[PDB]
């Protein structure tokens, strides 16, 4: 809604607009320009005027609605997304939707920047509930957990080809990571992780990498199993709804997996992913569904129940398989 | 090796009953109806051009991930957990301790899918379990 | 018009040319082409005679991949005539064609199965076969050989030991040049063909 | 003047194809105006592009049609064998032996098939009046 | 034209028949006309994108359009946007440059 660039403007989704602005302003793309400007990777004119002036200085004193904002934005040559965000500290009213307040995915980096003591004001609040249990949901699909594999396969072999040109990247995060190290410490504040925390942030454990999933290798292999042990469920013929903790226990008693490593299941593809510094992530995508899965699951207990249903549709000629984790404690977010 | 045997090239189509199994040993598949009918007399070589492994009857189980590779891994981290048992509590706390532990047992496991230190890691293996 | 009849007719096609000879060709691919055919014209079409379609309708009409009918005619100036007409009855062909894929197949993996047993012996001069549990029974008191009941000589042991591997590939060639048969099936069976 | 102005195997293909029934063309009149045409025959035989039937004394090309079908041999001779060995079921009791066997039968047993006053005062005006028994 | 919903292939006409596709073919170009900036207040598109990453559970079949067995669209959703299409042509034809 606030994208200026020709190009990402463009695009129709939200999420592609997203994976395009981060690429051109990852910090990623400056750097490699700064080493070696003979490198063809592009910029954002827009991003990058913001370093000129100060942040205090973004905009002129008083209220700037989306089209005043835009307006103004366009004549400078400005990104209006970058200069709201943050300005958000600066703000004595700060407007925006539910989604900004109790979608933890997008929710812990806003949280951060308002003010404890600030007044809460929720309008047009009768429906909700409907935001905080549709925001600890998800639902996987035949096509997802297929195109997790292929997203898993890709990432061994790209591991293995970084492995074989120069390894020493590796090391270096392994070593971070056996520190104790997080993604906060390890990621920059310009950078965001690949995968967005699904938990709510003080459920997310504190302690460091369990060790299962600390080396590529072992967490790829840690992914495959879990993506093929999603596929079996698959099959049931008949609607099973179960709680999380019997997801588990199944789970370890057929594939060794515990509790802990699914908790770090998100932390630790985005670190990994960072570290292969893959320009392109259109394959990758399918994981981020599978690694939701794994956090959401392996964290609650109380309030969520997964219900695999063989027919999506009933009036289907052919069974489509879907399982649901569903958020049922509408108070929870 | 889409839906019917290798050897004896029998569609589900045409037996929908057929059914298939896999030794631990080579990860072949095959039906059940060559497996009684190589196998039930004595053991024999798997019925595979360049493979040679000797497999027995009884050894033939069920697939349960339909990828191959990871049945390898489970199965194979199936034997190495049997050797290696511990908790959190064996450790008296020590978290650092534990995860190097878990992290060892990992490169393990993926040295025996790889076969990279077979007979090196088999001897280590055994001298635990004895221990 | 749907392409289920084409299909059908594919493997009739198919069929007819692969598990028979020429002239059964000619006679089935006739019927195919003209939905019914009478017995005067099909020779008129294929130059035949009589007696060289006998041996095909009958081949044909016994496996049914082709169906009879017989009506009364009264020609304005002749006497009446008993006609016969040809045509093919889709869900009989395809159900005989089914049933003798299955056979032949069964009847090969049957083959396979019994050659990986014990050879057997047989007596070389009245020629009956003895079975490994049956000739343990008759061996001399010296423990040296077995002896035929009814000629009291020696048994040689029986041949075919060897074939294994030659079942294997017969039944490999089977299916890989039946795949068509099958796959056309497949397809067959997805959808419903109404009887003719 | 040759019946048919046919002249390389290319043509003759065309030929056949275009036939609107399957009467077969006499190969005794098409090779006239040809001065050799049975090696062109037996070579398209071979290449299994046209149908052929030859006499009984001796091999000699007669009537052609066009092939619709594949290859006109593709099976060895111990599966046609095999094939003729097998004999077929009751017609009635197919479809079920195929249900037993556990494949979809195309046919059902024809057994189930179904086969499917007081006297009148009101006398001068019996008949101008129809009936209108519902509405 | 009509908004009626197509029934299976009837006997129709040959030769207007063929005109269908051009008919398609300008429909899609005539909602590539249509189809401009909107404004900020009443815009829907944002609000769905307003959270991207939001991956909840999908709705029921009762709000999705309705599909066939073979899972094929049941066509009524293709009436409906013809009658919004014929709304918009009404609407923007007023405006002329007279
Ligand atoms: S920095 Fe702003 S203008 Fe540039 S691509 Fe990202 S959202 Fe668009
Ligand atoms: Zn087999
Ligand atoms: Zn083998
Ligand atoms: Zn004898």
């Amino acid at each position: 809604n606030l994208c200026l660039h020709p190009e990402v403007s463009k695009e129709r989704k939200g999420t592609v607009v997203d994976e395009k602005c981060r690429r051109m302003t990852n910090g990623q793309a400056k750097r490699k320009l700064e080493e070696d400007p003979e490198a063809n990777v592009e910029l954002c004119e827009y991003h990058e005027n913001l370093y000129n002036i100060e942040v205090e200085d973004y905009l002129p004193k008083g209220v700037f609605s989306f089209e005043k904002l835009l307006k103004y934005c366009e004549e400078k040559t400005l990104c209006p997304y970058f200069i709201v965000r943050r300005m958000i500290s600066l703000c004595n009213i700060i407007i925006y939707s539910y989604h900004y307040l109790l979608d933890p995915k997008i929710a812990e980096r806003v949280s951060n920047e308002v003010s404890k003591d600030s007044i809460v004001i929720f309008d047009e609040a009768h429906n909700i509930d409907n935001v905080c249990i549709e925001s600890l949901s998800l639902d996987l699909t035949t096509d997802a957990l297929r195109r997790a594999t292929r997203g898993a396969n890709a990432l061994d072999e790209r591991i293995s080809e970084v492995r074989k040109v120069d390894s020493q990247k590796l090391q270096d995060e392994y070593e971070k990571l056996v520190q104790g190290l997080h993604s906060a410490d390890i990621l920059t504040d310009q950078e965001e992780p690949f995968v967005e925390t699904p938990v709510l942030p003080q459920d997310l454990l504190t302690e460091a990498i369990p060790g299962n999933i600390r080396r590529a290798e072992h967490f790829v292999s840690f992914l495959k199993r879990l993506i093929e042990y999603l596929k079996t469920r698959m099959k049931v013929l008949h609607v099973i709804s179960e709680t999380p903790k019997s997801f588990l226990q199944h789970l370890k008693q057929l594939t060794f997996i515990e509790r802990k490593p699914l908790r770090f299941c998100s932390e630790r593809l985005s670190l990994l992913v960072r570290t292969l510094e893959v320009t392109e992530v259109e394959d990758f995508t399918a994981l981020k569904d599978i690694a939701t899965f794994a956090t959401l699951i392996s964290t609650y207990e109380e309030g969520f129940l997964l219900i695999i249903e063989p027919y999506e549709i009933e009036n289907a000629a052919v069974p489509n398989p879907i399982m649901r984790f569903t958020c049922l404690d509408a108070s929870i977010a | 090796n889409k839906d019917m045997c290798p050897i004896c090239k029998t569609d589900r189509y045409l037996s929908p009953d057929v059914k298939f199994l896999v030794n631990p040993e080579c990860y072949h598949r095959i039906c059940e109806s060559c497996v009684d009918r190589i196998f039930s007399l004595g053991p024999a070589q798997c019925p595979y051009k360049g493979c040679d492994k000797i497999l027995r009857k009884n050894k033939f189980k069920t697939q349960i991930f339909d990828d191959v590779e990871v049945e390898k891994e489970v199965d194979i981290r199936k034997r190495v957990f049997n050797v290696f048992n511990k908790t959190i509590d064996d450790f008296n706390g020590d978290l650092v301790e534990y995860n190097k532990y878990l992290e060892e047992v990992e490169d393990i496991i993926y040295k025996l899918d790889h076969g990279i230190d077979v007979a090196k890691t088999e001897e280590k293996l055994r001298t635990y379990e004895e221990l | 018009d749907r392409p289920i009849d084409d299909i059908v007719k594919n493997l009739l096609k198919f069929v007819v040319r692969g598990f028979y000879g020429g002239s059964f060709v000619l006679v089935l691919d006739a019927i195919l082409f003209h939905s019914v055919l009478a017995e005067d014209d099909l020779k008129q079409l294929l130059s035949i005679n009589k007696t060289e379609l006998g041996p095909l309708i009958a081949r044909l009409r016994s496996d049914r991949l082709i169906s009879i009918h017989k009506q009364r005619e009264y020609p304005p100036n002749s006497k009446s005539v008993e006609r016969v007409y040809y045509y093919v009855k889709y869900p009989h062909a395809i159900d005989a064609i089914k049933w003798k894929v299955h056979q032949v197949v069964q009847r090969l993996k049957d083959d396979l199965d019994k050659n990986s047993e014990p050879n057997g012996y047989m007596c070389p001069i009245c020629l009956t076969k003895y079975t490994q549990l049956e000739a343990v029974q008759l061996l001399n008191f010296d423990r040296t050989e077995f002896l035929c009941s009814l000629c009291d000589e020696p048994l040689v042991e029986d041949d075919s030991g060897k074939k294994n591997k030659e079942k294997q590939d017969k039944l490999n060639r089977l299916m890989d040049q039946i795949q068509p048969i099958i796959d056309s099936l497949k397809k067959i069976d997805d959808s419903r063909i109404e009887e003719n | 003047l040759s019946t048919y102005d046919v002249h390389s195997p290319s043509e003759l293909l065309k030929l056949l194809r275009s036939q609107v029934t399957f009467k077969g063309i006499s190969c005794k009149d098409l090779k006239d105006g040809w001065p050799q045409c049975d090696e062109t025959i037996n070579q398209l035989e071979e290449d299994s592009k046209i149908l052929v039937l030859r006499t009984k004394k001796d091999k000699t090309p007669r009537y052609v049609w066009y092939n619709s079908g594949g290859n006109l041999k593709c099976i060895d001779e111990e599966f046609v064998k095999m094939w003729e060995n097998v004999q077929l079921p009751q017609f009635a009791e197919l479809p079920r032996k195929l249900q037993d066997l556990g494949l979809k039968p195309a046919s059902v047993d024809p057994a189930t098939i179904k086969r499917q006053k007081g006297k009148i005062t009101n006398t001068h005006m019996t008949g101008i009046l129809k009936d209108y028994s519902h509405r | 034209l009509r908004g009626e919903k197509i029934m299976q292939n009837d006997r129709g006409d040959v030769i207007i028949d063929r005109y269908l596709t051009l008919d398609q073919e300008f429909d899609r170009k005539d909602d590539d006309m249509l189809l401009h900036p909107v404004k900020k207040i009443i815009d829907l598109d944002g609000n769905i994108q307003d959270d991207p990453v939001v991956r909840g559970n999908r709705p029921d079949f009762t709000m999705q359009p309705g599909v066939d067995i073979n899972g094929n669209s049941d066509g009524t959703v293709d009436i409906l946007k013809g009658m919004n299409r014929l709304s918009e042509k009404m609407i923007m034809a007023l405006k002329n440059e007279y």
